[PDB]
RNA sequence: CGGAAGGGAUAACCGCUGAAAGCAUCUAAGCGGGAAGCCCGCCCCAAGAUGAGGCCUCCCACGGCGUCAAGCCGGUAAGGAC
RNA sequence: GGGGAGGUUUGGCACCUCGAUGUCGGCUCGUCGCAUCCUGGGGCUGAAGAAGGUCCCAAGGGUUGGGCUGUUCGCCCAUUAA
RNA sequence: CCGAGCGCGGGAACAACCGAGACCGCCAGCUAAGGCCCCCAAGUCUGGGCUAAGUGGUAAAGGAUGUGGCGCCGCGAAGACA
């Protein structure tokens, strides 16, 4: 025969917690969902993996000293442009990042790996734009 | 712990006394309850962290009770020469080795009070934040300075030779 | 952190006090306030500020003759003071009093594409001994093989002119309501008869 | 002494207190103010 | 005229209540002081911040092929340009 | 007398390059490093004060101008918080 | 072993470390080395031990009341550590 090709599938939204979950353990799952890898109809080259909006990120938990320890680096092309912000302050200002980040490096990278990150919309809250389905999960 | 006023909560023993009430939040790990007329405390097991926390907390809250039962006896004995302690209105205006008068202000939770300029009295109704400000005055003017002069609690000064040992 | 809009004029030295003072004047004049701003539907706290009346047909359309109060448009249109809520009416000049220090913002005139000496400032060199081929030139830029890249932002041969700067800590000694002028310790940036906003200084608050 | 790799109890009236992360050796006369460093 | 003032977390270090280990401790729970250093305040860029954001106004259909599907074609209205 | 770290010096090796990798100092232009020379702070001192010594943290900013020598290194010079 | 196996898969990338001899096709099954949380294919399997350092994520003589576990010789209900 010849293995099957899902036609234009509908984009199923979801929603996951945040608060209480361990930062990394979360994405691990979350990731998989952004791609079709949970779906019994996954396909590499199409991105039909679930739009994961997330609620109250600001209360993400994580282990050890990572609160203080963990360092979020950023380097402009300008010599000496290396700016390293800690997980700590990173919670305090725009905490949503920390998730989106832990995440954004659990995808692959070719032009769609980033298309998929657009398929993700966390907030520190809860709240979101109640657009549709978004059936809660666990 | 007689006419006290304890109050167990998840992990915070709010205690009222004849003076005021304090809140002393410690880890729920072990066992916090009032029983029979006196408060108790007990570890979950024979474990490093557990053991330590058990002792720590037991005497923490133990003092907490005694604090609102009046545990104040801390006051500084300013030894020197031209070091005078005054108290005008709300502010203690002592004048020590510094070229200017030291402006101290009795804050929220404790009450100072200067008997005579030779020595400042502190009524402290909060065993924690008490030694803090004791140390505050004693570190506003460090004593013993080679021979003498400064701010002592009462601790005997270790000496050190005067106009000598400057080879 | 109040403010005012203004045009530039003068620079002199008025022998006030006893000594002398380089004095730059500005006309704040009838400079409108034509639209406030509020957090939820903005995010800050601000006011738009107009200027000099001569506007007939060449302007038209939205005007903000709408807005809520018309007042027509100047011709030098309007800008924005941040963190400022006025009393309402077209503010003038006497916003500040003779005895205050302030900050002043304006474009730097155009010196365009310039030589690195007259820019950030370099050196060039050898008028004689060495050669003639590198009088007004940068000489070096970066390291041999590693980097092998030319440092991003390495002070280079380029533009230096039509820009903009805010100056801090000046001293407005005079202010005439009768003709709408404001006289400061001469330091004004930009040419005479141009665009410049005055706002209060900063120091310890 | 005072800051060094090797840090003893030297005079009996000293104690080794693993404080703020690293080993110290404190006493009365801070001339033996040792420290693992 | 600019380096400020000041705020927030810190090093080395100095301290407070306090155990395991009746006594001790600046700590393993908690808390305070503390640097030209770190974050900011300050000046400037900057929504090509593909995520193009926000505010204030201003103009408005069927006109010929797409009936249902996104276009396509000729001048217009705010306008903008040569 | 032991143990290390560093990769500047001085050497051992001869793997890229012999159809080329133009070697010194100075000009110009730097940037990084910290085992800090100056400036904060702090510790201890055989530290009265003064100034000094030594050890830890700290690169933000600074690190001058003339004489001799091609000379970097050096000495001198008049200085500087350096 | 390469060279001649820069044909294959691990080894992050790497002629020679590990595994393993390519006549060709296959949208078929096992399995090696490594590996199974997601790269990237498969156990966030099973069960119990150690550690609090990001050790793991590459350094010594040496140093310390770090923490788990083992052993030895007194002290002690005649009464002790403090």
């Amino acid at each position: 025969m010849k293995t099957y090709v899902p036609k234009q599938v509908e984009p199923r939204w979801v929603l996951i917690d945040a608060e209480g979950k361990t930062l990394g353990r979360l994405a691990t799952k979350i990731a998989t969902l952004l791609r079709g890898k949970h779906r019994p109809d996954w396909t590499p080259n199409v991105a039909m993996g679930d739009f994961v909006v997330v609620v109250n990120a600001d209360k993400i938990r994580v282990t050890g000293k990572k609160l203080e320890q963990k360092i979020y680096t950023r380097y402009s092309g300008y010599p000496g442009g290396l700016k390293k912000i800690p997980l700590e302050k990173m919670l305090a200002t725009h905490p949503e990042r920390v998730l989106e980040h832990a995440v954004k490096g659990m995808l692959p990278k070719g032009p769609l790996g980033r298309r998929l990150f657009k398929r993700l919309k966390v907030y520190a809250g809860p709240d979101h734009p109640h657009q549709a389905q978004r059936p809660e999960k666990l | 712990p007689k006419g006290v006023s304890v109050e167990v909560a998840p992990g915070r023993v709010k205690v009222k006394g004849p003076k005021g009430e304090l809140e002393v939040p410690v880890s729920p790990e072990m066992r916090v309850v009032v029983e029979e007329g006196v408060v108790r405390v007990e570890r979950p097991s024979d474990e490093r962290r557990h053991k330590s926390l058990h002792g720590l907390t037991r005497t923490l809250i133990a003092n907490a009770v005694k604090g609102v039962s009046e545990g104040y006896s801390k006051e500084l004995l300013i030894k020197g020469i031209g070091y005078r302690a005054r108290l005008v209105g709300r502010a203690l205006e002592l004048t020590v080795g510094f070229s200017h008068p030291v402006v101290v202000e009795p804050p929220e939770g404790i009450t100072f009070e200067v008997p005579e300029p030779t020595r400042v009295r502190v009524s402290g109704i909060d065993k924690q934040k008490v030694g803090q400000v004791a140390a505050n005055i004693r570190a506003i003017r460090k004593p013993s300075a080679y021979h003498e002069k400064g701010i002592y609690y009462a601790g005997e000064p270790v000496r050190l030779k005067p106009g000598k040992a400057g080879a | 952190m109040k403010g005012i809009l203004g045009v530039k004029v003068g620079m002199t030295r008025i022998f006030r006090d006893d000594r002398a003072v380089p004095v730059t004047v500005i006309l704040a004049g009838p400079c409108p306030v034509v639209q406030r701003r509020t957090p939820e539907k903005d995010g800050y706290t601000a006011v738009q500020l107009g200027f000099l009346p001569q506007n007939p047909k060449r302007v038209n359309r939205p005007l903000k003759g709408h807005f809520a109060k018309a007042g027509v448009e100047p011709v030098r249109i309007l800008r924005e003071i941040r963190d400022f809520n006025p009393e309402g009416d077209t503010v003038t000049v006497e916003i500040f009093k003779p005895g205050e220090r302030v900050d002043v913002t304006g474009t730097s005139k155009g010196r365009g594409f310039a030589g690195v000496m007259k820019r950030w400032n370099f050196a060039g060199g050898p008028d004689s001994h060495g050669a003639h081929k590198i009088h007004r030139h940068p000489g070096s830029i970066g390291n041999r093989k590693t980097p092998g890249r030319v440092y991003k932002g390495k002070k280079m041969a380029g533009h230096y002119g039509a820009e903009r700067v805010t100056v801090m800590n000046l001293e407005v000694v005079d202010v005439i309501p009768e003709e709408n002028l404001l006289l400061v310790k001469g330091a004004v940036p930009g040419p005479n008869g141009g665009l410049v906003i005055v706002r209060e200084t900063k120091k310890a608050a | 002494m005072k800051v060094r790799a090797s840090v003893k109890r030297i005079c009996d009236k000293c104690k080794v207190i693993r404080r703020h992360g690293r080993v110290y050796v404190i006493c009365e006369n801070p001339k033996h103010k040792q420290r693992q460093g």
